[PDB]
């Protein structure tokens, strides 16, 4: 089973600044990585698919890059509404797995 | 119409059906097998196309017994078919040759 | 019955025999070779099927001289056979064509 | 001249065209896909040759949908063609056999 | 003797020559290319057999331009040949069919 | 995306001596590595292609070796005109990437 390491656990940043959360795979998973955002007491919300493909309804502020073992979710100018938990999840190999998660902090 | 043409004709449609059900069943067979990659329809379909055409880069392959079974069927349908087009292409030539031979 | 059909017919049975003895001998040839993976009957059999059908994903392959020899034989039987079905499929078409040509 | 020969004849030229446009389009389709390797004309061309001839070592392969599509076309042209040479080679034999049969 | 049989006959001998010179030239082409593995006659020969028979597990493959060229030739000879046996096998059937048809 | 580590950043050497800059790939890239030289306020200048193939117009002093993950650019007898930045760049996998660069110092 694949391991999705997400460190740091928390990330401090100031308004409008650019933030980037890191997610590492225990082995090449290509581009089969997807991002989810979860706000306090919310349900997860698909943010990005296949590491760099955008989803409709998601701020153009949200972007992603990476391939193989090192992937990056990026917010280009943070802001209050962005405060949440961010998780990565691979579907390269069965069974799917989730990242330990990373908390945004403005 | 000309049998060998209906054949090649059929042959193609049928293959397309095997390719699809192949992709579908493959995913079904593979999911559940740790480390398996043949697990999402889209690639599973490209898996089947490279397999029928007998290329198969090894980018993806079944690791379960049922997954493989599907592989054997996709493989066999893939081969058989193209070989049928060939066969049919031969009847065509052999026939038009006679004609040019005034017979 | 129609030769070309007995052929394809035979051809299949024979292959199934080569596939089996292939799997059996392959394991026998490979065991003993450090880093070898072609070493348990079950997969060895799927190894032979992907090999006869000429696909071979590279998930498994012989690394010993005798292992390879078996590979060459499985490969050759695999090819030859299917090609025989093709050939036989062609006689079928070429013949039924004449008929439609009133000859 | 003999149709089956013009065919095999054509068949070859055409393939060479598919091989080239294949290499060209493949690079075009792949570039942009992270981790993609099918991204420089030269190897892309050797990629197409190993693919048409259905070998494909897995040293290189498309990972994009359009890249694959090109693959399917290269694969199919590759197969079809050689099979056409075969077919044509058969008309040749079948014909020269009649002659030796005094007909 | 029967042309199509001399052909398949020839076809085989010739292949064996291509397989050998292939192995020999491949090593010659590859040595000198960092990271190259197609560099000792013995495996180079098994490389050629898996390549002619179009299987090619990807355990070994050329990375030089001349190495590949040899690959393309081995590939093509491999294909062509077997297809010739097929073709020849078809003349055989088509002919013995006529006989059973009392013609 | 591939990482091209180039360390040290600087390299001290004496006239005529033989110098060798190291460039490491985050994963096998075969021979798909190429060298560029950039002098103060200049444009990059292809030095080597495919790790060991020479380019016309480049001092026979310039050589290169390596394959897989460890590559080496070598100057056989340095000299003033050689003072510059040296970068490696792979084209094994999309998207191309550049090395952090290494400064020569006589
Ligand atoms: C020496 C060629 C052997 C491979 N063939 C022919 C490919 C011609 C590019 C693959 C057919 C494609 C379904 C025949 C199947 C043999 C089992
Ligand atoms: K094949
Ligand atoms: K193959
Ligand atoms: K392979
Ligand atoms: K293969």
């Amino acid at each position: 089973d694949i391991l999705l390491t997400q460190s740091p656990a928390i990330l401090s940043v100031s308004p409008g600044e650019r933030v980037s959360f890191s997610c590492r795979a225990s082995q090449s998973i290509g581009t089969d990585i997807h991002w989810y955002q979860q706000r306090t007491n919310g349900s997860p919300r698909l943010l990005i698919k296949y590491a760099s493909e955008s989803i409709s309804g998601i701020p153009s502020r949200f972007s992603g890059s990476g391939s193989g073992t090192d992937f990056t979710l990026s917010i280009n100018s943070v802001e209050s509404e962005d405060i949440a938990n961010y998780y990565c999840q691979q579907s390269n190999r069965w069974p799917f797995t989730f990242g330990s998660g990373t908390k945004l902090e403005i | 119409s000309a049998l060998h043409w209906r054949a090649a004709g059929a042959a193609t449609v049928l293959l397309v059906i095997v390719l699809l059900a192949g992709s579908y069943l493959a995913v079904l067979a593979e999911r559940g097998a740790p480390g398996a990659q043949l697990i999402t329809y889209p690639r599973a379909l490209w898996w089947s196309v490279e397999t029928a055409t007998t290329v198969g880069y090894g980018d993806l392959y079944p690791v379960t017994l049922w997954g493989r079974c599907v592989a054997v069927v996709v493989m066999v349908a893939g081969i058989t078919s193209f070989g049928l087009v060939t066969a049919a292409l031969a009847t065509w030539f052999v026939g038009r040759e006679q004609e040019r031979r005034g017979h």
